[PDB]
């Protein structure tokens, strides 16, 4: 399943190699050490709502 | 936008609004970046200069997060054409950097294969804009959002007196009369995955506005990721 199973436990972009869930992020997030989540490195990242 | 709802403060902060000398908004625009705007081809052509507008949710009123950007390169598809409205794209770039504060934040830009099968397989998606509250009618003065179905690819072809191509997708409700207008062209249609939200397609067109049976038609945001990357080295 990997990737089609709920987004290979990745926050943000899920790639699949050698039959292994590769999770990655979108520019201004890093990937944190667990390998799935994706952390803003800096104020106002890209896709988040300003509710606050 | 016709139906929806008004986006509440800090809800859509990714719009853009595309102003005539006038001061009055003619299309939509999405932010990418501090200094990228992504619109519609086809709005290039609603006015001879254009600014860009930012934090603005009411037109009436001033709201001290709101700024206004001055256009330096304008980045259009050269294989737009009125004919056939494929490669409806734009990148617009700003002579100085927006200040992102409440309000004012970019979407992000998905990798194309994740958007496609993550992405663009959601339920729907979200439309925004200051367009037309009814077919016939004036800009509206608020900034709207509505949540849209992603639309099967045959039904919209289908639904359709055009030819839509593999640049453009559907969105909307085939007996809900509520939909993108006039006015909304180039304005954000966003996909939420995890509480974050990705830039999937650009407002292109549609016959009339919440017609039943008939949809709103999107550029597809995934067909021009290069594009797209490569008009921000630049
Ligand atoms: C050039 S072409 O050869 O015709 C052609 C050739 C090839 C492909 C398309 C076309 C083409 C057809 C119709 C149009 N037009 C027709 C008039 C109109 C109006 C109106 F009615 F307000 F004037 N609004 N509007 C609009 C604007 C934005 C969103 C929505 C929308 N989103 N969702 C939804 O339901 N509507 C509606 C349009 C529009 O796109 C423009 C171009
Ligand atoms: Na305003
Ligand atoms: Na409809």
């Amino acid at each position: 399943k990997l990737c089609s199973l709920d987004n290979g436990d990745c926050d943000q972009f899920c790639h699949e190699e050698q039959n292994s869930v590769v999770c990655s992020c979108a520019r201004g997030y890093t990937l944190a050490d667990n390998g799935k989540a994706c952390i803003p490195t800096g104020p106002y990242p890209c896709g988040k709502q300003t509710l606050e | 936008i016709v139906g929806g709802q008004e986006c509440k403060d800090g809800e859509c902060p990714w719009q853009a609004l595309l102003i005539n000398e006038e001061n009055e908004g003619f299309c939509g625009g999405t932010i990418l970046s501090e200094f990228y705007i992504l619109t519609a081809a086809h709005c290039l052509y609603q006015a001879k200069r254009f600014k860009v507008r930012v934090g603005d949710r009411n037109t009436e009123q001033e709201e001290g997060g709101e700024a206004v950007h001055e256009v330096e390169v304008v980045i259009k598809h050269n294989r737009f054409t009125k004919e056939t409205y494929d490669f409806d794209i734009a990148v617009l770039r700003l002579k100085t950097p927006i200040t992102f504060r409440m309000n004012v934040a970019p979407a992000c830009l998905p990798e194309r294969d994740w958007a496609e099968s993550t992405l663009m397989t959601q339920k729907t998606g979200i439309v925004s804009g200051f367009g037309r509250t009814h077919e016939k009618g004036r800009q509206s003065t608020r900034l709207k959002m509505l949540e849209v179905p992603y639309v099967d690819r045959n039904s919209c072809k289908l639904s359709s007196s055009f030819i839509i191509t593999q640049n453009m997708f559907c969105a909307g409700y085939d007996t809900k009369q509520e939909d993108a207008c006039q006015g909304d062209s180039g304005g954000p249609h966003v996909t939420r995955f995890k509480d974050t939200y990705f830039v999937t397609g650009i407002v292109s067109w549609g016959e009339g506005c919440a017609r039943k049976g008939k949809y709103g038609i999107y550029t597809k945001v995934t067909a021009f990721l290069k594009w797209i990357d490569r008009s921000m080295k630049t």
